[PDB]
């Protein structure tokens, strides 16, 4: 629940 | 449906473009840097280079990644600050690094906790500062004993090698890893404590007395452990702490007997070990949950906290109870010394740098690090 569900990168 | 999740943004970028109006007043340092991909924990190093005759000096800063199918690694980055921010080193990690920390006694020495609910363990200067183009990692060693992922994780700052670990399978693991030799060997836990029924968010060995630890979690309570008693199940204190999960615990490095919690509830509860009955204090300023709190390394009065509402508050508890002008009161009560508003996404963690008193860094899920300070005249 703590963790976004899609990081994106740079 | 998902359309208040548009306006919201607006408003965060009205709130920036404010913040960035300010920082002149507010602050004696800002540095943003946007990593590649956002890092789930930061936490400084505790050595600095001062180099020859020159206005600054190098700090260093443990980081992870978070990425989405994409190799990850544990990140060493080095910071200039005045008296630059390059990565310095990464390491192959499998999966995204939930939380790293540096061991007390040999910061060469890093624990990180992994999705496949692996607690590893890296010697840093073991490995090449470019990750071995393979991916495959390559921990110095692997900590086994937990059945799911989870996030705490606490160095005994006074029995070297002791290592606690919190997670979602409900249980806290502790290794002793000092007479382990450090070539990839996989060690299982000494002990694992099963007092909480629901996930374990955080766990923190107390500085002072090496056999006590206090842990948190989804169940409410914050739960007071003695490693020399023999019943693992039943810890030796237990709160009911918050209306709702708590997130993260310290203890105060100046203060033997205090402690603070953050909490689902909005809130960071002060804790005295020798009456749990009753709750010290609670700072209410947050707009949602909190998922970091941590006391300051330089002054005993001082914690800040931060989570999802893109804030991080610090509060100065022996302002407790003074006078403010209904003006001054507006802003929020007197123990709230200062609203950092320079982050637009989530903040994942941060860190109070332990060599320069007031300067943190923070971490947040838009890739975004910022190291900053606030102004002198703000805390005198």
């Amino acid at each position: 629940r703590r963790k976004q569900e899609q990081p994106k990168r740079l | 449906a998902a359309f208040d999740d548009a306006v919201e943004e607006r408003v965060i970028n009205e709130e920036y473009k404010i913040w960035k109006k300010n920082t002149p007043f507010l602050y004696d340092l800002v540095m943003t840097h946007a990593l590649e991909w956002p890092s789930l924990t930061a936490q400084w190093l505790p050595d600095v280079t001062r180099p020859e005759g020159k206005d600054f000096s190098i700090h260093r800063l443990v980081l992870g990644t978070h990425t989405s199918d994409e190799q990850n690694h544990l990140v060493i980055a080095s910071v200039q600050l005045p008296n630059k921010i390059e990565i310095e080193i990464k390491i192959n990690h499998e999966g995204e690094v939930n939380r790293a920390r540096y061991m007390p006694q040999n910061p060469c020495i890093i624990a990180t906790k992994t999705p496949s609910s692996d607690v590893l363990v890296f010697d840093y200067t073991k490995h090449p500062s470019k990750p071995d183009p393979s991916g495959e990692c390559n921990p110095d060693l692997r900590l086994r004993g937990h059945q799911k992922e989870g996030y705490g994780l606490s160095w005994n700052p006074n029995l070297s090698g002791h290592l606690l670990s919190a997670s979602d399978d409900h249980t806290i693991c502790l290794w002793d890893i000092s007479a382990v030799p450090k070539e990839g060997k996989v060690v299982d836990a000494k002990t694992i404590f099963t007092g909480h029924t629901a996930v374990v968010e955080d766990v923190s060995w107390h500085l002072l007395h090496e056999s006590l630890f206090g842990s948190v979690a989804d169940d409410q309570k914050l739960m007071i452990w003695d490693t020399r008693s023999n019943n693992t199940s039943k810890p030796s204190h237990s709160v009911d702490a918050h209306t709702a999960e708590v997130n993260c615990l310290s203890f105060n490095p100046y203060s033997e007997f205090i402690l603070a919690t953050g909490s689902a509830d909005k809130t960071v509860a002060l804790w005295d070990l020798r009456n749990l009955k009753l709750k010290l204090h609670s700072f209410e300023s947050h707009k949602d949950e909190i998922f970091q709190v941590q006391w300051s390394p330089h002054n005993e009065t001082i914690l800040a906290s931060s989570g999802t509402d893109r804030r991080l508050n610090v509060w100065d508890l022996s302002k407790i109870g003074e006078e403010q002008s209904p003006e001054d009161a507006e802003d929020g009560p007197p123990e709230l010394l200062f609203i950092h508003g320079g982050h637009t996404a989530k903040i994942s963690d941060f860190s109070w740098n332990p060599n320069e008193p007031w300067v943190i860094c923070s971490v947040s899920e838009d890739n975004i690090m910022q190291v900053w300070q606030m102004a002198e005249n703000i805390y005198n």
